[PDB]
């Protein structure tokens, strides 16, 4: 998140520079380097990290069954 | 970023709300020392679970906050962790979508 | 200051079109010798039927009836 | 031949003036956006975490 904020700030600074000094022709080349960062962005913010935590939740899944077993304990109370 | 209008602004706002999402006290959960990789090099046991579920540790369940903000592993408590005045029934701490 | 992995600073002042390029074109003397009223008042005016032929040169860039009306002496 | 086609550089001068005005307006808008971004960064720093936001906004 800090890197994304820094990238947004750097994009604003580059836009201000292009508005103030438009003679830069290599800036677009940096976008190609962003492709490398895009690799990391392939796991950036949306829908891939929580699955890892789901691993731990897997154990909790059986705990959910234990919760059902808790209800089954009522049968013993019967 | 070239052509923007009211419909474009509404679409951008909806996309941002879909992708990223009076007290509103944000519980700044700090990196807990009881983990598995660079934590205590130990497996998941009852101690780590009880420390992350009862104490303010975002190890497995989540670091609980004040004002009865109970943030367990699957606790969808109606807290105010967002930056708005809507203390609705938020999703679980894991929020596995 | 600049720590590790810091991006490069652009040039100080490269070829820029944000400056006042109007004065560099030297358009002051043209505006003074015109007097967008200055450019508009110089379209049909030069300085402060033969007339129909002369007006066409500034606009675009029978015979007996016109000759009977050319009765004029020396003055 | 093109310059002697009954025209002048007034159109080019007006286009240059309009481009300069548009560049000034875009620079002002970018400065306002940068100020708003800095304000939002300071707010998020004071709200959630100030170290990372300050390090990213001070010297990138």
């Amino acid at each position: 998140r800090k890197l994304n904020m820094s990238i947004l700030i750097n994009f604003l600074d580059l836009l201000d520079i292009l508005i103030r000094s438009p003679g830069s022709i290599k800036r677009e080349e940096k976008l190609e380097d962003l492709k490398l960062l895009f690799v990391h962005v392939h796991h950036l913010i949306n829908e891939y990290r929580p699955h890892q935590a789901r691993e731990t939740l897997r154990v909790m899944m059986e705990v959910q069954k234990r919760q059902r077993l808790e209800t089954a304990e009522r049968f013993q109370k019967h | 970023l070239s052509r923007n209008e009211i419909i474009q602004s509404y679409l951008s706002r909806q996309s941002s709300l879909l992708s990223s999402s009076a007290r509103q006290p944000h519980v700044l959960l700090p990196l807990p020392t009881p983990t598995d990789l660079p934590g205590l090099t130990r497996e998941v046991t009852q101690d780590d679970l009880d420390r992350i579920q009862a104490q303010q540790w975002p190890g497995v369940n989540g670091c609980e906050d004040t004002q009865g903000n109970w943030y367990d592993w699957t606790q969808c408590i109606s807290l105010d962790p967002h930056g708005d005045d809507g203390r609705l029934n938020i999703l679980p701490y894991v929020c596995l979508d | 200051g600049p720590f590790y992995l810091m991006r490069e600073l652009p040039g100080s002042t490269e070829l820029t079109g944000s400056t006042n390029l109007i004065t560099h074109y030297n358009l002051e003397q043209a505006y003074n010798k015109f007097c967008d009223l200055p450019g508009m008042i110089d379209l049909p005016g030069s300085h402060d039927l033969r007339s129909l032929i002369e007006k066409p040169p500034i606009l675009g860039g029978g015979t007996m009836l016109s000759g009977f009306r050319l009765h004029t002496g020396p003055l | 031949e093109y310059i002697d086609q009954g025209r002048n550089p007034q159109l080019y001068t007006k286009e240059c003036l309009e481009r300069a005005l548009a560049k000034n307006e875009q620079v002002k808008g970018k400065i306002d956006t940068m100020k708003k971004f800095k304000s939002l960064l300071i707010q998020e720093l004071s709200k959630v975490f100030p170290e990372d936001m300050a390090k990213y906004r001070s010297i990138r």
